[PDB]
């Protein structure tokens, strides 16, 4: 037999015993659609936040937001999934512009790269002028 | 019907795939209720039709995949194909033949090629490869995927990147070759050379043309030949089978012990990972006693099973692996409220659910009946039916250690307030019957401070400086270092001045809630997640009791309704003498203190429940969490030792460098700050009733069996131990090429490479993790949040700190990891042969050799190879700079001392002075090297190579192919380097003028397997037989079958074990108890 | 450096960076020169997964105006205040109303 893969890769006198019966006559008090669909949606998985890491060829995956900005922005963002989540327009739990000052805190974003520099110019390009001062060619 | 586990089935003749789970013979997880006929089942994500079946949403990495063929990853290639007349053609049984087959191919040339898996039926693959091409053909394309993202050439190899490129391939190559070996079936024989020897027979209707590949020894010695009289000196009594399983499964063995055709790193590195895997089973005993302990007391199960022990299912991790894959989620928050707000809404939604207590303010609405009570009804705001607040607020005690919840300013009153204000004093007993219930450091400072600047200009308490004032908002009281000395001490405040004020000190300091905690879970077999805990607990900020629903509603015991009362009580001494409210025109007095009597003597059974029942359920729901709780001490009034920072680390203790700080120490408070309705709390507290028919136990015998049916823990462990193991390899392999103090063996020196920047050292830990996600079938994360940011680190670590300054510090060990040992082995064994992966050792030089005498240049004779120590040796440094000379001097370069030499003699070059030069020297030199007498050694270290078999009985010259690779020749980087060997013969040719450039130092050409086979002997070109040392097993009679030589030779015929095992999935008979 | 053209301002900036292929009176000076002072080479990461607060680079320059322009932040750089300070004056002027 065989397993499909998920991700991409390289590749790219028998009787009826006695007692036995089909018959249903318990319901369940704290049920058991309600109790499965709240475990089905509480089984997810944590979200893979990508933002600040290296891609495969260098360059940073993200934005090229401000820091703080960005995270305020992503507080803003929950605050308003909340909302939807709780059917209301208004919120009651939120993430944002609550009473604590929190004008240091940071978020990871593609406006920084891994050696304290800033992403202007995605490194690529960087290591692509660098070498391209340094060449030469045949005589005339 | 199954008598086994009571379960009902469609069809009789269906109990022979439903008894294989038990382990009798003839999906994910199987639940089955012992009161009701409603089995749930769990099937894998990824499947379509999922018809009257659970999810099983959490990754699962695929550890058990078998490989039904021979395990070897080096395979024989011919490479100058050759025929010769032979006397024996075939063999004659009465009327029939038989064509002779030859274990090895019958060419003039034959060399061992890198081939993972060239010949394995496999279930499910790892999709990595490391397909060395023939080394005719180039081969530089392998040298060059990783951190090439830029070169000034298209076939050509930065030789700066090779450390990393080789360690790469070295992972895949470890990494492909993870696969336990299948048992199959076998096929006796009676050849008059392999007499009665069982044999092995691979899957597929080609099971008869493998023999020959798999067994020398079965072709006999029909006629003189290197190959036959290879097999001549070889023995006889070792083939096929050698020992078999004692117990059996019907007719058919257990497992084999078998003769065959592999290598030894590959039969090594499957044993070690077979020991691994087998070291982690479990025992379905085990896990009965896992869920009933989970289901503390409420729930009893059992796992019926036969004797057996052929069944394998790793879910034994440890405590450090599990504390390890915890810190790794903690970083992957990194201060941002989008990935954790869903894990508290659903988490909250299932404590909805699931708890007994049923919120509804008609009870406050009958209980006022109708001014303050009017006011306090509109305040309240009945028609409000919307408690995520007060759901959220249990929700975030066992997630304190990252989100903090707070009080949303406009639950204070709204300017400050005074004490003037009827709205004012109700918004003050709603936010002191709410704030007890956060998960806040300093709650009591905000409480006593409310009331504080409420009472401004009533009555005074000294300050402790004159920046500050009494009236200074309660919102901004978030920090420990704002708790006033007064509040403190409570003798400074003096009882003429403040005899509201200190008794409300007073009462805080005595009643407010003491913290407590509760055992959950279980260590012993399903390890714990708990930093800064010990294992078995887990932390409440409210005291917790035992069990019955029988006690009164009115009890003030309870420190809940204690703290109501003792508030309802200071309201009614603030109201009572009139005083504090002038303006009111009438004598509320006797409708406020009436107010307040009934809120104090309110039917509401919240404080019961969340002392009584919410702890039970926030243990049932903990240790079947993704994400396991990250949870921070409580301490309520004790200053001295409140959290305010918790960082996570990357350096070792024993180092100083940068201080890097993690990103979650930038936040005020301990973690995210959240907020909450005070109103909605005050409301959910003061209202609340259970159904009148409610009994404990069959209410949480029949929630926690939808849950428990549910269940990923498995698959969460299953996880853990592959997220440390990712970790472990990662630092392993990044300290080889960077600059850190891991204590590692340093094999894979003589590569060139560079002092790794943080970068480079990212740019290689996104390969390392994106090919161990595509070869372990994962999609969601696994170690990525440690590429944020110099990823140059040596030992995972968390903490956190008190106020008073003294820190807490967890460093949890690491068990040796099996696939970075894994990875060092195989580095050991490329050491010593380099050659068969298409790597050379050493340096080139480069000069005109005019001669017609055959020798090979990977093994060039003495004569001819010089070095430092040589006499006349000239050696040339970075400054080297070329003068020409005037008027028919000959032009003269620089020396290293400063002397300036002619274009003669013998030179010694780095690599780096020709790739910095590529133009102008190769203008000025070619004409000497060709022409005169100039010899160029460029030290190398390492260098891909690819050669070229020319025909020695004709004319050669090899300056085409030279001036091409010298021309290619760029400073970012090198084309493989040419070689020119002629081709071995048995009869004798005649020699002609052959003209070489390129040659080795030492000897390269140990990946030669044999030269002209099929021929008796071999007389002209390079000499070669089949290697007697490579299969150890068979020419040396006294050779015990287990005997390797790993880190020198591996062996190709080996004692490789095969195996045939069951995966039976999660059973278990869900039972109540009256 | 910034900008849509940046091939050119490697070679100005870093004089140490090329070869030395001849005997010429600009090749003679860069052998001459010492080859371990290139780039950035001290550097201030005060905080992880950020900018480095500030370094220190070998780069062509002129010594008059890098010492007015340190002067210039010398004169800033006693200027500073913090949040902490700021807080502590707003709440002083408002009486201890706001
Ligand atoms: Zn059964």
């Amino acid at each position: 037999k065989r397993i499909p893969r998920k991700t991409k890769g390289k590749s790219s006198p028998a009787t009826a015993e006695p007692g036995t019966s089909n018959c249903e006559h318990y319901k369940a008090r704290p049920g058991i659609a309600s109790v499965q669909k709240a475990t089905e949606s509480a089984e997810l998985p944590m979200k893979n936040n990508d933002e600040g890491t290296p891609d495969k060829r260098g360059n940073t995956k993200g934005a090229l937001v401000n820091e703080h900005v960005e995270a305020r922005d992503e507080a803003d963002d929950a605050t308003k999934k909340q909302a939807k989540d709780t059917e209301k327009a208004k919120a009651q739990v939120t993430y944002s512009d609550t009473g604590i000052n929190n004008a240091n805190e940071l978020s990871r974003s593609g406006n920084v790269d891994n050696e304290g520099g800033s992403n202007q110019k995605p490194m690529s390009t960087r290591i692509a002028e660098a070498t391209s001062a340094i060449v030469s060619k045949h005589p005339a | 019907q199954c008598h086994v586990c009571s379960a009902v089935l469609f069809s009789p003749l269906d109990l022979d795939a439903h008894v294989a789970s038990h382990g009798l013979h003839g999906h994910i997880t199987e639940f089955i209720s012992s009161w009701q006929n409603h089995p749930i089942v769990q099937v894998s994500a990824d499947v379509e039709n999922r018809k009257t079946a659970q999810l099983l949403h959490a990754d699962t990495p695929r550890l058990v995949t078998w490989d039904a063929g021979l395990c070897t990853s080096f395979k024989i290639v011919p490479i100058v194909p050759a025929q010769v007349p032979q006397d024996v053609l075939a063999y004659t049984f009465f009327t029939s033949s038989y064509a002779i087959q030859s274990p090895f191919p019958e060419a003039a040339v034959s060399r061992i090629v890198v081939h993972t898996r060239w010949a394995s039926n496999v279930d499910f693959d790892r999709d990595s490869s490391v397909i060395m091409a023939p080394p005719t053909e180039n081969n530089i394309h392998l040298f060059k995927q990783l951190l090439n993202t830029e070169t000034l050439s298209v076939r050509g190899a930065n030789p700066l990147m090779f450390r990393a490129n080789v360690l790469h391939m070295l992972l895949e190559f470890v990494l492909d070759n993870l696969y336990l070996n299948r048992h199959t079936g076998f096929s006796q024989d009676h050849t008059p050379f392999t007499e009665g020897a069982n044999l092995r027979s691979l899957p597929g209707p080609d099971a008869e043309k493998w023999y020959s590949i798999m067994y020398p020894t079965r072709m006999g010695t029909p006629n003189v030949s290197k190959i036959c009289n290879f097999v001549a000196s070889c023995v006889r009594n070792r083939v096929g089978r050698f020992d078999r399983a004692q117990m059996m499964n019907g007719a058919m063995s257990e497992w084999v012990d078998v003769f065959e055709t592999s290598d030894a790193l590959t039969v090594s590195i499957r044993g070690r990972w077979m020991a691994r895997l087998a070291r982690m089973n479990i025992n379905p005993t085990e896990i009965e006693w896992a869920l009933t302990e989970c289901a503390q007391g409420y729930v009893t199960v059992t796992s019926p099973y036969a004797p057996s022990v052929n069944r394998l299912m790793p879910y034994r991790i440890s405590n450090a692996e599990r504390q390890i894959s915890q810190i790794i989620r903690v970083m992957n928050i990194g201060n941002n409220a989008t990935v954790i707000q869903p894990v508290l809404q659903d988490i909250s939604v299932l404590l909805q659910r699931i708890s007994p207590l049923q919120i509804d303010p008609t009870i406050i609405s009958n209980t006022m009946s109708t001014s303050p009570a009017s006011s306090i009804l509109g305040k309240l705001r009945p028609s409000n039916s919307d408690f995520s607040s007060f759901r959220v607020a249990l929700a975030g005690w066992l997630y304190n250690g990252v989100v903090t919840t707070v009080i949303d300013d406009s639950s204070y009153p709204k300017d400050g307030g005074s004490v003037t204000s009827l709205e004012n004093l109700w918004d003050f007993f709603i936010l002191a019957l709410a704030l007890p219930l956060t998960t806040d450091p300093c709650a009591p400072v905000k409480a006593f401070m409310t009331l504080a600047n409420m009472m401004v200009g009533f009555e005074t308490i000294p300050m402790d400086n004159q920046i500050y004032t009494q009236s200074r908002r309660a919102s901004a009281f978030s920090t420990p270092h704002t708790w006033p000395r007064c509040f403190m001490n409570i003798q400074l405040i003096s009882p003429i001045d403040a005899p509201i004020l200190r008794q409300w000190a007073e009462i805080i300091h005595r009643y407010w809630p003491n913290p407590s905690q509760i055992r959950y879970g279980t260590p012993n077999v399903f390890g714990s997640a708990n930093l800064f805990t010990p294992p078995e607990v887990l932390l409440l900020p409210i005291d917790h009791q035992p069990a019955n629903v029988t006690t009164p509603t009115l009890d003030f015991t309870n420190e809940l309704t204690n703290w109501r009362a003792r508030v309802c009580e200071l309201m009614k001494n603030l109201v009572d003498n009139q005083r504090y409210q002038p303006g009111w025109t009438q004598s509320l007095v006797s409708s406020m203190r009436g107010t307040l009597g009934k809120l104090k003597l309110i039917k509401s059974m919240t404080p019961m429940y969340l002392q009584q029942l919410a702890p039970v359920e926030l243990a049932v729901i903990a240790p079947m969490l993704p994400f396991p709780p990250f949870q921070v001490p409580y301490v309520r009034l004790d200053r001295d030792r409140v959290p305010t920072m918790v960082g996570v680390t990357r350096q070792s203790r024993d180092t100083i460098t940068q201080p890097a700080l993690s990103l979650s120490t930038t936040n005020t408070t301990v973690g995210v700050p959240l907020a909450l309705d005070a109103r909605a709390i005050t409301v959910a507290l003061l209202s609340g009733k259970y159904p009148p028919d409610l009994v404990t136990n069959v209410w949480y015998a029949d929630a926690i069996y939808p849950m428990y049916a549910d269940t990923e823990v498995f698959s969460n462990l299953q996880r853990d131990v592959i997220t440390c193991e990712a970790v472990q390899t990662l630092v392993t392999l990044v300290a080889q090429i960077s600059e850190t103090q891991y204590p590692v063996d340093r094999y894979l020196d003589w590569i060139p490479s560079l002092r790794a920047s943080a970068a480079t050292a990212a740019t290689f830990a996104e390969w390392v993790n994106t090919s161990m996600k595509t070869a372990f079938d994962l999609s969601d994360m696994l170690l990525e949040p440690l590429l944020s940011g110099d990823p140059r680190m040596t030992q995972l670590a968390i903490q956190y700190q008190q106020y008073n300054g003294r820190t807490f510090n967890v460093i949890p060990e690491m068990p040796g990891s099996v696939i970075a040992d894994c990875v060092q082995l195989t580095a050991e064994v490329f050491n010593h042969e380099y050659n068969l992966f298409g790597i050379a050792r050493g340096d080139i030089i480069i000069g005109r050799v005019q001669s017609t005498h055959l020798w090979s240049p990977l093994a060039p004779p003495p004569d001819l190879v010089f070095d430092r120590d040589t006499p006349g040796v000239h050696i040339f440094g970075r400054d080297c700079r070329i003068s020409f000379g005037m008027n028919g001097a000959a032009p003269m370069i620089r020396d290293e001392t400063g002397m300036m030499v002619p274009f003669e003699g013998n030179w010694i070059f780095p690599l780096a002075l020709w790739q910095m030069n590529t133009r102008y020297f190769n203008q000025q030199f070619d004409a000497w090297i060709k022409t005169g007498e100039l010899r160029i050694r460029i030290e190398m270290g390492a260098y891909p190579y690819m050669l070229h078999y020319y025909d020695p009985r004709q004319y050669a010259n090899a300056w085409n192919l030279t001036s091409a690779w010298l021309e290619e020749i760029t400073p970012t980087s090198i084309p493989s380097v040419p070689f020119m060997v002629p081709i071995s013969s048995d009869h004798d040719i005649s020699s002609a003028p052959a003209v070489q450039y390129i040659i080795s130092t030492e000897y390269n050409d140990r990946s030669l397997f044999c030269t002209n086979s099929s021929s008796p002997q071999t007389i002209a070109g390079p000499d070669k037989h089949i290697p007697v040392e490579r299969y150890n097993i068979l020419t040396n009679p006294d050779a015990p079958p287990t005997q390797i030589q790993l880190p020198e030779v591996v062996d190709l015929y080996n004692v490789v074990t095969r195996y045939a095992y069951e995966t039976p999935p999660i059973t278990a008979v869900v039972m109540g108890v009256p």
